[PDB]
DNA sequence: GGAAGGAGCGTTTTTTTTTTTTTTT
DNA sequence: CGCTCCTTCC
């Protein structure tokens, strides 16, 4: 059954040993369960860093394989209004364990989607029944959580996945599958991941699909770029060089050719050029101001559609004017 | 738990509780009460302190009674709140910061604070922060910006440069394009206050403040729509 | 009797008399109407777009398209707010103006139009055996006034149910039409009639009505004053003829819409005096104009172009005026209350002039 | 199992509560006197409001706490019907108490009460003030309607100072026999930002994690409050420094763009050094960036552009 | 015969979704 | 909060 699943779900960690890139948080929670002194928890972090996986693995470790009987899980797909908090959560938190298996666990995944009234109602539920129950909140946006709820929870930050953890997970996936990955392909995959393991797994699955003979074919960086349709570093470098050195006609022709060669999107080129320019050594600081403002404006305009050729010419002109200072 | 934007859910008053027919009925008389002024409140607090002279003298706070009474009379027009505050201060052997119930300011009072400023506070940032903290309901409502737009000309009876008016109106127009974020209201109010403070002078005569006339326009538009449907 | 705008309304493609190329294109569309794509006619207001749409429908079906009745369709929002829409129907086509429902226009697209698209039209064959099916024609007036949500809701309705429905949308500008909708329609440009054609139509009406005309220059002046709007041209012709005992003369005044003269007076006042009090008076004039349900964008455009016609102003003043007009037109498009933006535009103009 | 330290070491008596020394002394005076009036307790989270009210009620009512105290909070039903029936019946109850003692109705998180219930409470307070007294606890005192505020003595709690937090932390460490260092306690206090619940939670987390509370060990799990990082970013005199802070300290640590912009607005609201014109221009730029983020463009480029515009405003 | 102090003025009010309370059943 | 007409206070 696991074979038919998408790789993002097929490779979900089952034990806390399989969660990488969060060594400090993982060690703290593991030792907390070892000492049986789990406090109310908050897991704050960006998408695909292992919060849900970590909390489910911790529940499995605490309650073995029967965690579903003494764990109450609620997420944004369920209604969690003030009535739900008053009735369902309160009754679960105020009832004894199934077999006196220590304390009960309530997981509020994506709690940043809950209303202010429900969060306010949750305060005294959390406080009163701490002996019999422990709460776990998961979030990507802290500004949606009320100050009282944040104060009641011990905070743990899930950082963007470090490179080494991604490499180890990729090696595990490659040994699981009959797949080969090139070092340059792995470097490109990590670069495009942006610290999200879901993106890595999805792109790897697409790359395996792209291979004509996955039993023997090796995934190269070209395969990754084809699957993602993203620009190559060489294309970005050539476009930037033409913009910063050649005339308007030559730069326009170069941009058009680079885009038409592989059907690249202008937003991807803008992002790549911004990343490249972030490392440029600028002797004039107004240049950075103009670059940032104009490129942000162009990105915002592109987000709403518009004319593609005019936007590309705008990017060229903005870069040239900024560097003319 | 409300998340409703009806009249009554914003303000509890005769207008929101009654209707026009009842209020304008010839057999109904309406009398409006004002907060108790300082003279009466001071007199009554002095009487209360005199009635409790023995305990105040025993606790040594008697000598300081005036020092607090004039404060209380200066803080609120609520007789019950003033008496409660006096009792709390007197019964306490220690020293605490005397405070009364907070009193909300009216719509025109808020408009005047935004335009001319506040006597008590010389720092505009503190005044704006306090106004937003304690008067969020009034400031967030879209009619406050209309009132500012329609009353900013009252300054000096409209005898200031057209540049300042243009700046104020341009800022309000920019705020109208901010999807009602708190930053928009803060920016608009701060711009208006700063512009009016930059030209404040002792020798100025101000005009009368009036409510915006948008509702009249809406009523006329509804009548026009009815007439247009009839013609169609 | 009926107004001369409707009295002499052409009722067929062959009855058209201006923009012959557009007439030929419409006739070519009606040759094999079985595979007629969705149509989007765009052009200046009052140029005869609805007339041409009705002529095409008449050619496809027949004169019966002009037999129109009106029904009231009731809709209920999530908050239980009950409201109504007018549906103009003929035996072969339907007419709707969802923009009349404001922000609720999307509901009309989601409930009414979809249902119309879902109900296949079938009828017993008079002579042959078996049923016969015909697609329904639907006209959407003021398409450019639809909210983006309604336009999005139109997409899959147009695509999936193409067999049962063919949409004919009409608009004055395509700028507010989302790209997906423009992609799904055959775009037809409807140019305004030239002054000569307007004068010819007016002279034909004059001959029909036995109105004594001193010279044909009066018709040319009326056409110039109408700025290419034939409906306005006919309305002013009728008003002038009635006010002059059906005997027009070169001295007869040319009647213009009252709000236009009001805007001209506002422009003159703005140019003359520039101060805060003048701005308040201008605000009063603007509020009076808005009380008559004149669109804010139309007010801004008319005021801008009236200001640009003033001779005393110089090139720099006009350039600043057009800059401010563009900026505040964008602000109106993205805004909620129009008074802020109109007052800001007038204040900026006063600052630049002074 | 062993309770978390936040709940395990909740004070039972007023003497164990630190901070707001004058306020706690007044509460002790009331407790030892008896004539408790209607009171409102306002302040920021985790400073002892609930603990103070509960300790005062316990000390006042002695053995009669069970039958003389009615506690209601946002997790219970508190609608108009509840005021009409349960609170009314409790206030009508004839209970024999020591002279100067009254029944106490604790309304925790009273700010969340509905308008109808608050209006209904007026008559209850007017009728049953002789034998019943109300203790409201809230974070925003203005969220209680003025007619109710008129009957109550106001009591505003201030944020706890580093000294009291250190004192109570040392008491907890002595009770738990925890090895520590001075720098570790300083780091814990700095990260707590005056909230003692967070201070105790972080102390427990650090003690579990490594056993020894050092600054380096404290910062392994607990992070510096991001509002201070945002303030440092905004006050940077060079655009490069602001961009570097935004990248290393905020973006690379997983902070969402929406959180960053909201914190930037909050911090800019309290920048005393900057001028008013510059402050309002910065607020405008932050609002524009927030509007762009809400539409879906939550990219690092937008935040960099916002920083560039703010720096331009400074110049 | 000047302050200083105070009163009265300056007003009206649906709409998108989503959530919540209240009331009668 | 500012302007405007009435007492009140010394
Ligand atoms: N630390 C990790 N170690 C290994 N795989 C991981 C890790 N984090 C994420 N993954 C992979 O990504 C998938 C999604 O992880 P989740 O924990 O559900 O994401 P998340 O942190 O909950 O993000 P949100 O908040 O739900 S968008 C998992 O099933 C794994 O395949
Ligand atoms: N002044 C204090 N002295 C000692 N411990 C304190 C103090 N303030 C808070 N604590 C600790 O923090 C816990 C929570 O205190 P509470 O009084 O419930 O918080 P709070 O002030 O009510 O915040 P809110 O408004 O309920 S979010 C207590 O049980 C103590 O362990
Ligand atoms: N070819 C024509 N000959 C005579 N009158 C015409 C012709 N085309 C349009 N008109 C007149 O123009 C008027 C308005 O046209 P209409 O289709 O309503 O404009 P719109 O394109 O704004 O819908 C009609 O009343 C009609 O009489
Ligand atoms: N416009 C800049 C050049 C910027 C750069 O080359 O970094 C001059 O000097
Ligand atoms: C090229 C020139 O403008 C340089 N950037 C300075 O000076
Ligand atoms: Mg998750
Ligand atoms: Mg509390």
């Amino acid at each position: 059954s696991k074979e038919n699943l998408p790789w993002v779900e097929k490779y979900r960690p089952e034990t806390l040993d399989e969660v990488y890139g969060q060594n400090e948080v993982i060690t703290t929670v593991r030792k907390f369960v070892d000492e049986g002194k789990l406090p109310h928890l908050l897991f704050y972090g960006p998408p695909g860093t292992g919060k849900t996986s970590t909390i489910v693995a911790l529940a499995r470790e605490i309650y073995g394989k029967n965690y579903s009987n003494m764990v109450l899980e609620l997420n944004a797909s369920d209604d969690r209004g003030i009535d739900v908090v008053r009735n369902q959560i309160k009754d679960f938190a105020s009832t004894r364990q199934i077999f006196s298996k220590g304390f009960k666990l309530i997981i509020l995944d994506e709690a940043d989607a809950m209303t202010n009234a429900a969060q306010n109602a949750l305060r005294r539920v959390i406080e009163r029944y701490t002996k019999n129950t422990r709460f776990c909140v998961l979030a990507n946006y802290a500004h949606k959580l009320t100050p009282a709820l944040l104060s009641r929870c011990t905070r743990f930050r899930f950082q963007p996945l470090p490179q080494e953890a991604i490499e180890r997970r990729i090696a595990n996936v490659l040994v699981h599958e009959k797949l080969k990955l090139s070092p340059n392909a792995e470097k490109a995959l990590i670069e495009l991941s942006n610290g999200d393991m879901r993106r890595v797994l999805n792109v790897l699955q697409s790359c395996k699909a792209t291979l004509d003979n996955p039993d023997e074919d090796e995934i190269s960086d070209d395969v990754i770029y084809e699957c993602c349709g993203a620009p190559r570093p060489s294309d970005l470098k050539a476009v930037l060089k033409s913009i910063l050195e050649d005339d308007w006609g030559t730069a326009h022709y170069t941009l058009n050719k680079v885009r038409s060669a592989k059907g690249l999107a202008l937003i991807d080129l803008i992002e790549g050029i911004v990343k490249i320019l972030e490392d440029y050594e600028l002797q004039n600081e107004e240049t950075r101001v103009h670059l940032l403002t104009k490129l942000a404006d162009i990105e915002y305009s592109i987000s709403k559609g518009g004319n593609d050729q005019i936007q590309g010419s705008a990017v060229i002109g903005a870069i040239k004017a900024s560097f003319e200072n | 738990n409300n998340y409703r934007k009806f009249g009554i859910d914003y303000t509890f008053s005769a207008e929101t509780i009654m209707n026009k027919e009842i209020l304008m009925h010839p057999r109904l008389k309406r009398i409006k009460f004002n907060p108790i002024n300082s003279t009466l409140l001071k007199k009554h607090l002095k009487f209360i302190c005199v009635q409790n002279m023995k305990m105040l003298k025993e606790k040594n706070k008697w000598n300081k009674r005036q020092e607090v009474i004039d404060y209380i009379a200066q803080e609120t027009g609520d007789i019950r709140s003033a008496i409660t505050t006096l009792q709390f201060w007197a019964t306490s052997s220690g020293s605490l910061p005397i405070s009364t119930r907070e009193s909300t300011i009216s719509y025109f009072h808020a408009i005047g604070k935004v335009i001319h400023g506040s006597h008590s506070t010389n720092n505009d940032n503190e005044m704006i922060n306090n106004l937003f903290e304690n008067s969020n309901n009034l400031l967030s409502k879209e009619d406050f910006k209309l009132g500012i737009l329609e009353n900013y000309n009252t300054f000096n009876k409209g005898e200031f440069s057209i540049s300042d008016a243009s700046s104020i109106v341009d800022c309000l127009s920019e705020c109208d394009n901010m999807n009602g974020l708190p930053e928009s209201n803060e920016y608009g109010l701060r711009e208006v206050r700063k512009t009016f403070r930059n030209i404040s002078k002792q020798g100025h005569n101000h005009g009368t403040v009036y409510f915006p006339r948008e509702w009249k326009v809406r009523k006329l538009q509804n009548s026009f729509k009815v007439q247009a449907e009839d013609w169609l | 009797m009926s107004l001369w705008v409707d009295k002499y309304r052409p009722k067929s493609l062959n009855a058209l008399s201006h923009n012959e190329e557009l007439t030929n294109f419409l006739k070519s569309l009606s040759d094999q109407p079985r595979d007629l794509p969705h149509l989007l006619l765009y052009g200046p207001n009052g140029t005869g777009k609805k007339t041409r749409c009705m002529a095409l429908l008449e050619s496809i079906f027949g004169p019966g398209v002009y037999r129109l009745k009106i029904d009231v369709r009731q809709f209920v929002t999530a908050s239980n707010r009950k409201l109504e829409l007018n549906v103009v129907s003929s035996p072969y086509h339907l007419e709707i103006t969802p923009s009349d429902m404001g922000n609720n226009d999307r509901i009309v697209i989601q409930e009414l139009l979809k249902e119309v698209a879902q109900m296949e039209q079938v009828d017993f064959q008079d002579s042959k055996d078996g049923l016969a099916h015909r697609y329904k024609c639907v006209i959407i007036n003021e398409a450019n006034s639809l909210t983006k949500d309604a336009q999005a809701a139109l997409r899959r309705t147009m695509e999936k149910y193409s067999k049962n429905i063919r949409l004919i949308m009409v608009c004055d500008s395509m700028s507010p039409i989302i790209a997906p909708i423009k992609s799904r329609c055959l775009l037809i440009r409807c140019p305004a009639p030239s002054d000569s054609e307007i004068s010819t139509i007016l002279s034909d009406v004059v001959t029909n009505e036995r109105i004594q005309l001193e010279t044909k220059d009066i018709l040319k002046r009326i056409a110039q004053a109408s700025n290419g709007n034939l409906r306005v041209s006919l309305l002013m012709l009728e008003s002038m003829a009635l006010n002059n005992e059906l005997a027009l003369k070169s001295s007869s005044p040319i009647i213009k819409p009252d709000w236009i003269i009001v805007i001209h007076k506002l422009t003159r006042k703005i140019v003359k005096e520039r101060s805060v009090n003048s701005l308040i008076e201008c605000r009063a004039v603007l509020y009076d104009l808005l009380a008559h349900c004149i669109p804010a964008n139309i007010i801004l455009k008319e005021l801008t172009f009236s200001l640009l016609d003033v001779e005393t102003l110089n090139t720099t003043n006009k350039s600043s005026i057009i800059e401010y007009s563009s900026v505040f037109d964008e602000r109106l498009s993205l805004g909620n209350k129009a008074i802020f933006h109109l007052e800001g535009f007038i204040a900026k103009v006063m600052c630049c002039l002074d | 199992l062993q309770l978390p330290w936040v709940e395990k070491y909740r004070p039972q008596v007023l003497s164990d509560i630190v901070g707001n020394k004058e306020t706690i002394d007044r509460l002790q005076q009331i407790a030892k006197d008896g004539n408790m009036p209607h009171m409102i307790i306002s302040g920021m989270p985790g400073i002892g409001k609930t603990t103070s009210v509960h300790c005062l009620a316990h000390e006042l009512l002695g053995r009669s706490y069970a039958d003389g105290v009615l506690e209601l909070n946002a997790s219970d039903d508190r609608g108009i019907d509840v005021v009409r029936n349960q609170i009314k019946h409790f206030a009508q109850k004839k209970l024999h108490l020591p002279p100067g003692k009254h029944k106490i109705v604790i309304l925790d998180e009273a700010d969340s009460m509905t308008a109808g219930a608050q209006q209904a409470l007026r008559r209850t307070m007017e009728l049953y003030s002789n034998s019943t007294r109300f203790a409201f606890a809230c974070n925003q005192s203005n969220k209680i309607i003025e007619p109710l505020q008129s009957r109550c003595a106001i009591l505003r709690y201030s944020k706890l100072s580093d000294e009291d937090v250190l004192k109570r932390l040392l008491q907890i460490i002595k009770l738990e026999d925890v090895k520590y260092t001075n720098d570790g306690l300083e780091a814990i206090i700095f990260t707590a930002e005056g909230d003692m619940r967070q201070a105790i939670n972080n102390l427990q987390s650090t003690v579990a994690g490594h056993g020894l509370v050092n600054a380096d060990n404290v910062f392994k799990i607990v992070d510096s409050p991001h509002p201070l990082i945002v303030k440092k970013m905004l006050l940077a005199s060079n655009l490069e420094d602001s961009i570097q802070i935004l990248r290393t300290d905020l973006w690379k640590k997983g902070y969402s763009s929406i959180d960053i912009v909201t914190t930037s607005f909050r911090v800019t609201k309290n920048l005393a050094q900057v001028k008013e014109s510059v402050r309002l221009e910065m607020i405008k730029e932050i609002g524009l960036t927030h509007m762009r983020i809400l539409e879906g463009v939550g990219t690092y480029l937008q935040l960099a552009s916002m920083l560039a515009k703010i720096h331009k405003l400074n110049n």
